């Protein structure tokens, strides 16, 4: 703000 | 047939038993669940739903992560796919959906979900494989909070390959979680900071995903496969106007089984016309992504099939990118680890089957985001033996009793070590601050 | 004449020589400096280029920043513009420029501009008004070695005025420095964290600007001016597209000095025309951007001129942007502080001159990169008193002696208060320690 | 990476  | 990815056996949760897991709750803050899928459907999951996400436990489309993750703590024991640390149908598992297919969609804030997490779904240990760079003192006060009143929580480094920070991993209340291979070598995109916490599997990770969406290989000779072993169907990537895109290859190919030797950075392929060709990598990634090199060695000779295996250097199981950048690679193309390899080589010359297959429920995943859930699913099976013992004591163990890897000692790559299940058990039954 | 911005006498500055000061080195990481400057050019000062951005005493256009911020902390005294913080060519200065007009263009990173400071620069102090969200070891690691290895490092807290961590302010080896206005009230802008460590002037700061990109206001009534008292000429934003844009008003006008009666939140202007309109400010700038409100009330009442002057909710001096959704404040107006607006009052039914000009050579700006300098500066000050002190020991007696501001004890918006020239260098007089 |  992401997926890891 | 059930397979137990290797993270799962690595780890240590396949010799511990989660039945007494019901006393544990772990709430999953990531893209949602897919519920209808066999390995995830009868676990003791619900969720809270969010205005911005949809339902938690519809996913959508191409937003498969959320579920990847929830396989690697709780996919179902059954006899098909695979299995995850909790495999049994016993722990809580909640389900707070904050990312949509397009990115983060949530209605509010990370602190937000994870308060849902805690006072709606009752949360003991709250996993998080995601981050930003930016940091916060209402943020890093609010996690604070949470774990001093007794959650435990564990986030991923992230995948930057440098020594950033990312949030909330960061945190001094988060467990920061990094990612290492089959070999336990560091991965290289796992960042390393002074935060970095404890590492968990996270190179080429078989997990659940959103049916249909997953992608799947095999390797066969005399009629037997290869699967368990660990192959990964190539990551192919072609030219798609000022970048690259995903242009798998899906079939399968058989012919007798043949070697192009390596030699210094030569290759020796002779005629692979007919054959399924096995060649060792030349190189690894992380600056490049050398892929291409060993494949095309053996496309240009006539192969019908590639299989590459590890060399020396990282000789555990890869998904690396496959950069295509002429589309040379139009066959089916695999990747194995060095023991695969060269148990190949005693097979030269037989008939050999290959393939790569897709619209799958399960696929292999590169990612902290992967190694993030072997810890706190190890946590929250470890913490059930003993669910007395406060998150800040679990996280103790876990520390106290990871398997020191790299350079002696804590370092940035890896913290304390490989997470160890039975080890960090033992701990705790000497006492909650161990013996 | 020569004008001493409030900064200067609030943090101790013009009570303290600088004499010292040169056996003292502060390296300033930012948008160059002006050495055209008369305030400027005979400077103790050099700097260590890079491929990037030119001449680190060429600014360039629009790129004014690193010269507002070393005006703060030596402007020359030359009976001319403003004094700084250390102001008679004593100190050595080494300037490391890292941003252009378009912004950041140093070739390399923050810690190769820390590094081109202590190596080429031979700095003691490195000053940097400016920051980034992110925040890596790397960073961390080699910040604290130098700040180990006896550097002290000081960067601004940031101005989003939220809770943010803003690098490398928020690295426990940097000092993080917040914005206080004239009556030491915390600027609204100024984030809030639990690394804030200390306070300097961040609203309304006057200070040198590249030679002709400048602009002030003044008012003058008997011939006499007010300069000196703070008179902030008005940051007027008008409408553009989907955002706002600079429509500054730079014009004299000239008239009899009346007052706009104010009654909590309504107005009594009566007729205006030809008159020069003194209104108190109703409401302040934070959440929402009220400037408008009085000054508006005194246009439509047929104002020439306008002077805003400070409320008793933020009575120092304020530097607001004046949002004029409809472009109705086309006559020149300015800000003063309360004390100035109040002095105004015996005034009233004389002629009075409002003026705002461009193509100056100096600025008010607000910010916590503003408050920085006044705490480098400060420190630079103290530490050539006692230069066998460590920085860690420097550090340790400007917050030791600090004056304490809002809640009692040290608190994310102000830290352990505002900075004390005098007070800490009474602190390492009695020993590196301080008092036993 | 901007001023302040
Ligand atoms: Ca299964
Ligand atoms: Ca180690
Ligand atoms: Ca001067
Ligand atoms: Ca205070
Ligand atoms: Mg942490
Ligand atoms: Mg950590
Ligand atoms: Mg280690
Ligand atoms: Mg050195
Ligand atoms: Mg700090
Ligand atoms: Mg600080
Ligand atoms: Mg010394
Ligand atoms: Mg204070």
């Amino acid at each position: 703000f992401x997926l890891f | 047939a059930e397979t137990t990815p290797w993270g799962q056996t690595f780890v240590g949760a396949t010799v511990l038993s989660d039945s007494q897991a019901g006393n544990r709750t772990i709430c999953i803050i990531d893209s949602g669940y897919d519920r209808s899928h066999n390995d995830l459907n009868a676990n003791n999951v619900t969720g809270t739903n969010n205005s911005g996400t949809g339902n938690w436990y519809q996913p959508g489309n191409n937003n498969a992560h959320g579920t990847h993750v929830a396989g690697t703590i709780a996919a179902i024991a059954n006899n098909e796919g695979v299995v995850g640390v909790m495999p049994n149908q016993n722990a809580n598992i909640h389900i707070v959906k904050v990312f949509n297919e397009a990115g983060w969609g949530y209605s509010s804030s990370l602190v937000a979900a994870i308060d849902t997490c805690v006072n709606s779904g009752g949360a003991n240990v709250v996993t998080m494989s995601l981050g930003g760079s930016g940091s916060t003192t209402t943020e890093r006060n609010a996690l604070n909070t949470h774990y001093n009143n007794g959650v435990l929580l564990i986030a991923a480094a992230g995948n930057a390959g440098d020594s950033s920070y990312s949030y909330p991993a960061s945190y001094d209340s988060v467990m920061s979680v990094a990612a290492v291979d089959s070999n336990l070598d560091h991965a290289a995109f796992s960042q390393y900071t002074d935060q970095v916490e404890i590492s968990g599997p996270g190179e080429a990770i078989l997990s659940t995903v959103t049916v249909g969406e997953g992608r799947l290989a095999d390797i066969t000779i005399g009629g037997q496969s290869y699967f368990s072993n660990g192959v990964v169907p190539h990551n192919r990537l072609t030219p798609s106007g000022t970048s690259y895109a995903p242009a798998p290859i899906n079939a399968s190919a058989t012919g007798a089984l043949a070697e192009c030797t390596v030699n210094g950075t030569s290759f020796s392929c002779g005629n692979m016309a007919n054959k399924i060709c096995l060649v060792e990598r030349v190189g690894n990634q992380g600056s490049s992504y050398p892929e291409i090199n060993s494949t095309k060695a053996c496309k240009t000779a006539g192969a019908k099939g590639i299989i590459v295996y590890s060399n020396s250097a990282l000789p555990g199981l890869q998904n690396p990118f496959l950069v295509d950048a002429n589309s040379d690679i139009t066959v089916p193309s695999v990747s194995v680890d060095r023991a695969t390899g060269l148990a190949l080589k005693a097979k030269l010359g037989q008939s050999t089957t290959v393939s790569n297959q897709g619209n799958q429920d399960y696929e292999y995943y590169n990612g902290t985001s992967m190694a993030t859930p072997h810890v706190s699913g190890v946590a929250t099976l470890v913490w059930s033996y003993h669910p007395e013992c406060s998150a800040s004591q679990v996280r103790a163990a876990l520390n106290a009793t990871a398997d020191d890897l790299s350079v002696a000692g804590r370092d940035n790559q890896t913290g304390y070590g490989m997470i160890n299940a039975v080890a960090a058990k033992a701990y705790l039954d000497e006492s909650c601050t161990g013996p």
